[PDB]
């Protein structure tokens, strides 16, 4: 058992497009509220981002705003995921 | 990612 | 040893510490504490979990 919904200062964001850079998520995810943070890890696999990216807010509740209008949302021609960075996991573990 | 958090194999446990 | 130096700022690591957040580059293997970034001890824990096929690069590692 746990809470229906919860909140943090920073979230996840994945299965954005090939082309995205930390400027995208700073454009995509500034009309909830202020950021403050953007990260993205390097891949070695190809030299590129691993297929997902970081963000941090002013606060915690603008977070679950960006969550709520962008979840499982269309950004660059494709879904992408949006959540906090606690509960999920990369899908190669 | 490689941290002093943790250097393990896998994450699992 | 007196050897150690951070790329991004004036402090300095120990050969033993592991308690101090820290991450290491992928790129060429230099050790970065958490401040000197404008990353935050919340998000140090994510980059943890994830897997050790991706990891942290410097100012430079991102580009060249
Ligand atoms: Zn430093
Ligand atoms: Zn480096």
């Amino acid at each position: 058992a746990g809470h229906m919904a919860t909140t943090k200062r920073v979230l996840y964001v994945g299965g954005l497009a090939e082309e995205v850079d930390d400027k995208v998520l700073h454009a995509a995810f500034i009309p909830f509220g202020d950021i403050t943070d953007i990260q993205i890890p390097l891949d070695y696999e190809t030299e590129k981002h691993r297929g997902f990216a970081f963000v941090e807010f002013e606060l915690a509740e603008d977070a679950a705003a960006a969550i709520d209008n962008m979840n499982e949302s269309e950004l660059f021609g494709r879904t992408i995921r949006v959540n906090l960075a606690k509960p999920m996991r990369i899908k190669e573990g | 990612a490689r941290t002093k958090q943790t250097a393990r194999k896998s994450t699992g446990g | 040893a007196k050897g150690n130096f951070c790329p991004l700022c004036d402090k300095c690591y120990d050969d033993d510490d592991y308690e101090s957040k820290m991450m290491q580059c992928g790129k060429c293997d230099r050790w970065v504490h958490s401040k000197c970034e404008n990353l935050s001890d919340e998000m140090y824990e994510i980059l943890s979990n994830l897997p050790e096929s991706v990891a942290y690069t410097c100012v430079n590692c991102t580009e060249r």
